[PDB]
Formats: C-alpha cells, structure tokens, sequence
C-alpha cells in the first residue's frame, strides 16, 4: 500500500505548488 | 512518471513544479 | 476568506481515490 | 466546471467520476 | 459545502483520539 | 451529533473523546 | 506505523464513499 | 478486518463500500 | 472559530512541506 | 499573523516562506 | 526514506490538534 | 527527535504532547 499512500500526499502537494495552473495526475 | 520519480525518493517544491501544467 | 482553495484540497483528495488507476487532469 | 460545480454544493463519487481521464 | 469539509477533519480527528477503539460516523 | 456539536466551535480532546467506541 | 498512517487515508475513503450511510469504524 | 484487508492490498470503491453502514 | 481551525491544519501541512528541513513555529494569535 | 494573511487570501509559497524558521 | 516524509506529515497535524493553544516547534 | 521515535512506533496522544511547546 506503501506507493498509494504517496500518491495521496503528491496530488496534495501539486495542488499546492501548482495554483491556477493545475496539473496532470496519471499514475 | 511522477509516481516512479517521487514516491522513490523525496521531490522538494521545486521539482514538484516541473510537474504542473 | 479562502473556501475555494480549502475545497479543492479536498477535492483533488477525492479524485485521486475515485479515479483510480486512471488517474486525473486537475484545472479550476 | 468542478469548483463552482462541487464547492458550492456536494457531489458524490458518481459526479466526481466522470472528471476523470 | 462546510459541513462535509468538517466531517472529513472530524473523521480524520477520532481516528487519531479513538485510537484502536473505533467510532461510529453518521451524519444524520 | 459531533457534526453540530463541533463544526462551529472547536470540539476540545475531551469532547472528541465523547463519540468513541 | 505504515498500517496507522494507512489507517487514517482509509477512514477518509470511507467519510467519501459512504456517504449519508456512513459507517462503523471498529479496528480488530 | 478492514485494516487487514485494505492496509494490506490495494481496496477498490466496491470493496471499501462494504464496510459502509 | 473552527473555520480558523480548519484553515490552520491546511497551513501546517504548507508549511510543513514549504519550509523543508528548517521547520516551523506556527502561531495563529 | 498567517491566519489573517493566509485564511483571508491565498498565501503563495513565497508568502508561507516567511513563516519558516 | 518517502515513508519519514509522509509520517511527518501526519505528525504536524497530529500535534495541531493536540497541542492547541500551546502550539508546537516542528524541528525535522 | 519526534521522527525517530513517532515513525518507528505509534506514539500515543498523550506521547505526542511530549513535543507541544
Ligand atoms: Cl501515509
Ligand atoms: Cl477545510
Ligand atoms: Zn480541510
Ligand atoms: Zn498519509
């Protein structure tokens, strides 16, 4: 489980980093 | 991808960004 | 305040769970 | 689109989904 | 959509404070 | 329920404890 | 500790999937 | 238990959806 | 007010990742 | 403080940075 | 090696809300 | 540090208030 639990904080960190740009999430 | 790249090790903010849009 | 941005945290958050190994394209 | 959409008032699973790939 | 914002926060908190108790969420 | 209980006021540890099994 | 920290992301799975229905979080 | 089974192996929205109330 | 609660938990986790390994000290008053 | 700052209007990274240690 | 970072994670937040008032010197 | 002791065990409420200020 150890890879979706990281995706779960990288999805909440691009959110942050990227703004009004977005970002494409696509494992 | 993102995944193989930083759930292997730690990205900082800064290579994070090279992943937005 | 700040209710969008604290919404689409979440949002995103329930994305990653329903999209599965699909994955997503985030944009407001 | 998914703000005004889903931070104005609730969507389930079933609306989210299709804002996938 | 406040109340389910909180609810998240919520569960996520008796998770933390229940421990290997539990808890019962329903949101009535 | 701690919905109405907590969701205007801050819920201390005590009062979160209160809806434990 | 990987089960505690997965175990807080699975009770936020399940506040979004199950929702008016909620559920009973017993951990054992 | 759901932690057995879901903090083990990957759960699907079906799967976690049988824990539901 | 919980809506500062709420906000608060977000911040920490910013800050958290923003600030890498100098840390914080996160005060809201 | 930030919850002035930063719970009225979305604080940036740079922003945020002022709070660090 | 990610695992620290996301325990981390979870670690700032737990002691937001058990800290509260008193606050914490998060110091990695 | 926290880390040390709080990511190789589970550290409780009342141990983790050893590190509020
Ligand atoms: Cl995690
Ligand atoms: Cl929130
Ligand atoms: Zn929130
Ligand atoms: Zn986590």
């Amino acid at each position: 489980v150890n890879q979706h639990l990281c995706g779960s904080h990288l999805v909440e960190a691009l959110y942050l980093v990227c703004g009004e740009r977005g970002f494409f999430y696509t494992p | 991808g993102i995944v193989e790249q930083c759930c292997t090790s730690i990205c900082s903010l800064y290579q994070l960004e090279n992943y937005c849009n």
